[PDB]
């Protein structure tokens, strides 16, 4: 076991899911402290932080004084510098903190387990998928760091990257940033893959497809949209390179391109992919509504189709995601119309959650306060998308705040709380060590307060006009502005303290010593094991009553 | 205790046996799709 | 000068109505926001309710039932006919809006980098739109003692800095205007919250969009798709006036002096 | 595992992976460099890097089916792997046909989207379908029944001469294709660069000649494998997947001589 050893040359999926979990938590800090530049800068009108005067000090100088406000009269508005920023959220988050967590670390760790599975079929590959996964990360952050737009560094584009900006943008900071993503996309398609046989090869005897975890079906069903959407994307951003490195002319109107097909063929894995962030989500909860309220979930085969149901929707409603960059009226129908459908499928399961919690004893323990958290804001992130869904409603919804709520309601309210909830509710299993209560209560408390400042404003904003990646703005939404940024420096606090919850945890945590530290109604062959669990789990497999 | 390939994999051998119809099933339904569409808007 | 449709300190709400897309998407949100206020109030009381009656001291057995086939067609079934009644009430807003009219006036936006292009095809009138602070007029996007002074002159006042354009598109009251829109170089979005209206200018593409202003005034409206660095400087000003006023507008346009 | 009941697959530690995710770092950040008048340097060592990760990788992957490794289940599992892999790369290629499809049906011209303009591209010249394309064409099909042969033989008659008698044919024809096709670009009536036609046109089959030379190498390695004895009628899972995977070149250029030789004239 030299640590080499270990985490660099490892076959074994329980470590490579942890290795998947503290890297998107890596990352996610990171990113997340972005954001925090962002909403320091937009606390208060004018351009007070993002100067251009910063650029003459070297990166070590400027640096350090942007985190110190200036006067509007000596600030010299540098768009690119938010541009930037508000880009590096995007793709760090959509493709290095909440999949790599969601899908492989509580994926390949757990799924697994689930099936009373030894390994997970293809160990090999799945150590590569993680590495790929460093190199994509690597790729997009040095990408800050090289020559870019405007003779700054850094391709302030939009993380979706549409033509002809990110044509058109200098250097080549845009270039490292288009092949991050592809290295991306090959992590997620080599882990998709590995799902996909596992699962319906390495299942123990006597479990049936319909005998399945949830949380396992989910990582399923996440798994194949992966599959089917990823490639698709590898090729509007193989046109992106090729337009800008081979003066070829997919979106070029010069030479009869058309920016609206990159849009297309973008959002056509656009879609699948916040079906394939929150998907793991929903078979996280199940687990920990079923086990905390002490009784089986509600409608077990209603949630697996439920399930099939919206990722199958997923690949017919992507154009919903251009009502304005003009489309046939056809076109804004088919789109509005099929977007409505997913709405069934969700609340089905948002019905089958409260029904489990309905006739049960419920033990308010850290992981439910996440699970019964997120049932309440992703439906208030939800029932917007219905509203973003209308053609009509979204002329005045496009491109301004009130899709910005939307998604992170959904997003940071939403498959975060989710991200939460499974770690609260299995740092015992994986470390041995349980968390405390306490502070479990508080950083969640802490959280919901924060986040609800954070983005409920920006629906006020989005109905008063305010347009999205601006770096500056009017004087009439001042207001609520310090609000959402209020809001997000108490946010920030909260995910400090989180990662002090836990680095105290794994080192003076309660040492754990039952195999189930939680009650009976934990009823998954992970519970069945040591606390932490054998680097071989499942030599012997599985009988068919041992659960 | 080596007994190298003497496992059961009947359930296995159905799973890809389903497996494999319903993927041919999945693909010819969205071709003809694709064609439906094709008639009736293109 | 009448400055209607324009932010509000503090405001939650919506821009005034200047047309009657305006009208109808105000009255369409409104509907929708309440039947999901009544859905998400609806599902909180159960999740809330649920968490207190059975809390495992109130109640320390559990249960086992895992269906109940009447709840779940109707809880399938509700939602469905509630997503068929939007519709009702939505497909018909959508078709008035993007089902263009005959024109009584029509002009040509072209989003360029930093900045509009405005065309009036019939009367031969050409000119551009800048902030007021753009490099075009002596600032660098922010507030100065200059800047200040020079909307003052304008005929704005200091706190709409960044709505506020040189040149302002005119435009006659009771009138249907038919707006192409395309882009010059990179895509941007040509919107006026007050109309109701929005719509994305795409290089190689024309996109029409109709507005119709029941009232005079000043409406603002801002670039709306990343564009570059300056893409929160690109505003968009609206002028709406009487029709005499605007046959005197055509003439005084045509001697090079484009201002009102 | 010292005490197991079951013939999954389980693997010692292996530092394949880390080593080829470096190289591929440093190969893309070095073909970032090369298309921005830097050195090519840095570009192919990154490539060398992963070449000789992807070789060792593979060499060990037969390795250890020579250890019996490979036990019923584990022969499924990778035949089921593999199909994932030709079913991700069939909707890579949705991507290219999706563009050609939509600017053939909807080209751009001044009044688009309101009017449409001409396809093809207006002095564009497309190139015969019944000259060199039906050739390409019969030379695939005719490999394909080449390749099958080989596989028929070993898994039902086991006649391992015959085997490598129709591997080689259908090596040797795949490399053709490639000739052939390369004639074709060198004989091009329109560019690559400033007119969609020809993105589209050279994206499209120029990713299509990417796979036959991956197709005809993946089946050189089989004649070196068949010939050192390395394949039995129960045990030939390299063999399944090359065929499976000619196969699929083979449909995908089916495909593109109908959508854009034959249909787009
Ligand atoms: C799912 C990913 C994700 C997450 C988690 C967040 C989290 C946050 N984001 Fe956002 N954000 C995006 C994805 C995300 N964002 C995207 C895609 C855009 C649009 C990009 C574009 O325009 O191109 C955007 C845009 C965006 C904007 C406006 C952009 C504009 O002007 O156009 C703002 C505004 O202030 C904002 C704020 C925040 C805040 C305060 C947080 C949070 O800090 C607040 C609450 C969440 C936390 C406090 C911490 C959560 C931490 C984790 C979940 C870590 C996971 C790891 C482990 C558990 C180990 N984000
Ligand atoms: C986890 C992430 C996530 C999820 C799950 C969703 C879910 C949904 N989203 Fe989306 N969405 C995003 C992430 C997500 N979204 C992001 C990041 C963007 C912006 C991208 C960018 O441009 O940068 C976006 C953008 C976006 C837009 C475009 C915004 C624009 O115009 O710019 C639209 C419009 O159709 C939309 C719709 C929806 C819908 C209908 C759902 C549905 O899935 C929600 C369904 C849930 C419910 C309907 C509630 C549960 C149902 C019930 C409780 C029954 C009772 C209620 C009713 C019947 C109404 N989303
Ligand atoms: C968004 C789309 C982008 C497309 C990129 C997606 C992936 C590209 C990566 C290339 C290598 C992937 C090939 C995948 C093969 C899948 C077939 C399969 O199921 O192989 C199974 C075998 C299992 O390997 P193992 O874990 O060792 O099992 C031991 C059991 N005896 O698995 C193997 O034989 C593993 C062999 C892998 C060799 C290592 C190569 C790494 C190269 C990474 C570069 C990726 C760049 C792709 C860019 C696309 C270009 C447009
Ligand atoms: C109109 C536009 C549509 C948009 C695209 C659609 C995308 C869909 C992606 C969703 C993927 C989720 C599919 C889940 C399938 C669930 C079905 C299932 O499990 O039925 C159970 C059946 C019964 O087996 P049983 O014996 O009872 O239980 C197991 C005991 N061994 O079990 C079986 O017989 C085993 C079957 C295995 C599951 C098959 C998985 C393949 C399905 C994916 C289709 C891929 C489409 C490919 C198209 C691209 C092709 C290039
Ligand atoms: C070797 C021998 C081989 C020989 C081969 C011979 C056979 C040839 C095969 C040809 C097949 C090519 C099919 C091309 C499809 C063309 C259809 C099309 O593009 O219609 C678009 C349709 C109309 O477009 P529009 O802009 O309205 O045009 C109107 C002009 N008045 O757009 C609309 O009406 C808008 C409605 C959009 C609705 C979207 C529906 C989803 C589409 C299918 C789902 C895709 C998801 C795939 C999932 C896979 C994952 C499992
Ligand atoms: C210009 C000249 C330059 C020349 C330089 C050439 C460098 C050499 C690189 C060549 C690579 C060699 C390929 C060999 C792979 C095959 C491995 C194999 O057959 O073993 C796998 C196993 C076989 O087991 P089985 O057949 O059952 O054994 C029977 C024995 N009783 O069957 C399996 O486990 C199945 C595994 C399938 C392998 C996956 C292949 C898919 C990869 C396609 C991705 C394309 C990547 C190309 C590289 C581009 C760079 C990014
Ligand atoms: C419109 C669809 C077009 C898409 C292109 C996909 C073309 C597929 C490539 C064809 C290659 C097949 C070559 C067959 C020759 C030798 C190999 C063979 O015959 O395998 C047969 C296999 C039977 O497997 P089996 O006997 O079950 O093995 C153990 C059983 N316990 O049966 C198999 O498992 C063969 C597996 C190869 C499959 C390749 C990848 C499949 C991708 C999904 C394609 C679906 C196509 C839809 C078909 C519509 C039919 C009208
Ligand atoms: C591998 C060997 C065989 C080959 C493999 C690949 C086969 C793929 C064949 C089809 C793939 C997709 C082709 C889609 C054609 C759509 C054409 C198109 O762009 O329609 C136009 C519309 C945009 O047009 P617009 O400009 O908005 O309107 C102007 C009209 N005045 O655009 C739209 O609204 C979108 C139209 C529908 C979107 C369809 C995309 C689905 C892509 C996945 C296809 C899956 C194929 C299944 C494979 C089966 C194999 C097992
Ligand atoms: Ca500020
Ligand atoms: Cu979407
Ligand atoms: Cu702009
Ligand atoms: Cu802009
Ligand atoms: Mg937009």
């Amino acid at each position: 076991r030299g640590f080499f050893t270990r985490w660099f040359m490892s076959t074994n999926h329980k470590d490579i899911g942890v290795l998947y979990l503290f890297t998107g938590g890596l990352v996610g800090l990171i990113s997340v402290a972005f954001t925090v530049y962002m909403r320091m800068e937009l606390m208060a009108p004018g351009v007070q932080f993002m100067c251009a005067e910063h650029l003459e000090s070297g990166l070590v100088k400027g640096f350090f004084q942007s985190l110190w406000p200036s006067a509007v009269e000596n600030c010299t508005p540098n768009g690119h510098l938010w541009n930037v920023m508000i880009t590096g959220h995007g793709i760090l988050m959509m493709f290095f903190v909440v999949i790599p967590a969601l899908f492989g670390g509580f994926g390949n760790y757990f799924m697994p387990l689930h099936i009373g599975a030894p390994d997970m079929a293809f160990p090999r590959m799945n150590n590569l998928s993680y590495w790929l996964y460093v190199a994509g990360t690597s790729l997009a952050v040095a990408s800050l760091f090289a020559p870019g737009g405007n003779g700054q560094l850094g391709s302030g584009i939009g993380w979706v990257l549409y033509p002809p900006l990110s044509t058109s943008e200098s250097g080549y900071s845009t270039d490292l940033a288009i092949f991050a993503v592809h290295l991306s996309g090959a992590s997620s398609i080599l882990g998709a893959i590995n799902m996909i046989t596992t699962f319906l090869n390495m299942r123990a005897p006597g479990m049936t497809m319909h005998k399945v975890p949830l949380f396992a079906w989910s990582i399923f069903v996440t798994a194949w949209l992966i599959l089917l959407a990823l490639p698709v994307l590898a090729g509007a951003i193989t046109m992106l390179l090729t337009d800008r490195n081979f003066g070829t002319t997919f979106f070029q109107p010069s030479g009869g391109g058309d920016p609206v097909l990159y849009q297309h063929i973008l959002w056509f894995f656009g879609h699948p992919e916040v079906y394939i962030i929150v998907l793991p989500a929903f078979g996280i909860v199940s687990h920990v509504i079923a086990t905390f309220a002490k009784k089986p979930i509600f409608g077990y085969l209603p949630m697996v189709y439920a399930m099939v149901a919206i990722g199958v929707l997923g690949f017919v409603v992507w154009a919903h995601h251009m009502y304005t960059a003009g489309l046939s009226l056809t076109q804004q129908s088919y789109f509005m119309m099929a977007t409505m459908v997913i709405a069934v499928p969700t609340g089905i399961k948002i019905f089958s959650w409260i029904a489990t919690m309905w006739g049960g004893s419920i033990e308010l323990k850290t992981p439910m306060l996440w699970a019964l958290g997120f049932l309440f804001l992703f439906t208030v992130g939800g029932v917007t998308g219905i509203v973003l869904s209308q053609a009509s409603v979204d002329r005045y919804y496009h491109d301004t705040y009130y899709v910005v709520a939307h998604f992170h309601y959904v997003m940071s309210l939403g498959a975060v709380f989710g991200i939460f909830a499974g770690i609260y509710f299995w740092i015992g299993k994986m470390s041995g060590r349980q968390y405390p209560e306490w502070a479990g209560k508080l950083h969640f408390w802490m959280m919901f307060v924060g986040a609800n400042l954070t983005f409920f404003p920006q629906h006020f904003l989005g109905r008063q006009g305010m347009p999205r990646r601006y770096i500056d703005y009017p004087e009439a939404f001042a207001t609520w502005n310090f609000v959402s940024s209020l809001g997000a420096f108490l946010s920030f606090a909260s995910f400090l303290f989180f990662l002090g919850v836990i680095f105290y945890t794994l080192t003076r945590g309660a040492r754990v010593t039952a195999n189930n530290y939680w009650n009976e109604h934990a009823d998954t062959l992970e519970w069945t094991l040591t606390s932490p669990p054998p680097e071989h789990t499942f030599e012997q497999l599985p009988k068919r009553e041992d659960w | 205790g080596h007994v190298a390939g003497s496992m059961d994999i009947t359930q296995q051998e159905k799973t890809f046996a389903g497996f494999v119809r319903m993927v041919t099933w999945a693909a010819v339904v969205i071709v003809a799709a694709l064609i439906f569409l094709a008639l009736a808007n293109a | 000068l009448e400055i209607i449709g324009r932010p509000q300190p503090g405001g939650t709400g919506f821009q005034p109505s200047a047309s009657p897309v305006a009208t109808q998407i105000h009255w369409l949100d409104g509907f929708i926001l309440v039947i999901i206020a009544a859905i998400t109030i609806f599902v909180t009381l159960l999740i809330l309710y649920a968490v207190w009656r059975f809390h495992e001291k109130r109640n320390k057995v559990p249960a086992r039932f895992t269906h109940n086939s009447p709840l779940e067609i109707a809880w399938t079934i509700v939602p469905i006919v509630i997503l068929v009644a939007i519709g009702a009430f939505s497909l018909p807003v959508l078709f008035n809006q993007q089902e263009i009219p005959e024109a009584d006036v029509t002009v040509k936006v072209t989003g360029y980098q930093w900045y509009w292009g405005y065309e009036y095809p019939d009367e031969e009138i050409s000119f551009e739109s800048y902030m007021i602070g753009s490099p075009a007029t002596g600032g660098d996007n922010r507030m100065s003692p200059e800047v200040e002074q020079q909307l003052i002159e304008a005929g704005y006042s200091r706190d709409e800095f960044l709505l506020a354009t040189d040149t302002a598109m005119v435009v006659p009251v009771n009138k249907t205007v038919v707006v192409q829109v395309t882009g010059a170089d990179v895509i941007h979005s040509w919107t006026v919250p007050a109309f109701g209206v929005k719509q994305d200018a795409v290089p190689g593409r024309l996109a029409q969009l109709w507005f119709r202003a029941e009232r005079e005034g000043i409406f603002f409206g801002q670039c709306s798709e990343l564009c570059g660095i300056s893409h929160a400087y690109m505003p968009i000003t609206v002028k709406v006036v009487s029709e005499e006023a605007y046959a005197a507008w055509l003439e005084q346009a045509r001697g090079g002096t484009y201002e009102l | 595992a010292h005490a197991k009941n079951h013939d999954y697959h389980i693997l010692p530690p292996s530092i394949w992976p880390f080593m080829a995710s470096v190289g591929a770092f440093v190969m893309l950040f070095g073909a970032v460099l090369w298309m921005h008048g830097s050195g090519p340097w840095m570009g192919l060592i990154g490539l060398v890097v992963v070449l000789y990760t992807m070789f060792g990788w593979w060499s060990d992957v037969v390795t250890e089916s020579l250890e019996g490794d490979h036990t019923p289940v584990v022969r499924l599992g990778l035949r089921w792997g593999f199909i994932l892999f030709i079913m991700s790369e069939v909707m890579f290629f949705s991507a290219w046909f999706w563009s050609f499809f939509k600017h053939a049906l909807y080209p751009m011209g001044p009044e688009s989207p309101i009017i449409d303009g001409i396809f093809p591209p207006e002095g564009i010249i497309t190139f015969d379908p019944w000259h060199l394309p039906l050739i390409n064409t019969l030379i695939l099909l005719c490999s394909g029944c080449a390749a099958t042969w080989a596989h028929h033989a070993l898994v039902h008659e086991n006649n391992r001469r015959d085997v490598a008698w129709g591997l080689a044919l259908a090596i040797a024809l795949g490399a053709l294709f490639t000739v052939f096709q390369a004639y074709e670009y060198s004989h091009a009536a329109f560019g690559f660069a400033g007119n969609i036609y020809g993105a589209n046109f050279f994206m499209a089959t120029g990713f299509h000649g990417f796979h036959v030379i991956v197709g005809t190498i993946f089946l050189l390695v089989c004649l070196i494998r068949v010939q050192r004895g390395h394949f039995t009628p129960e045990k030939h899972v390299g063999f399944e997947a090359a065929i499976w995977y000619w196969h699929f070149v083979d449909v995908v250029w089916l495909f593109l001589f109908a959508s854009i030789y034959i249909w787009g004239q």
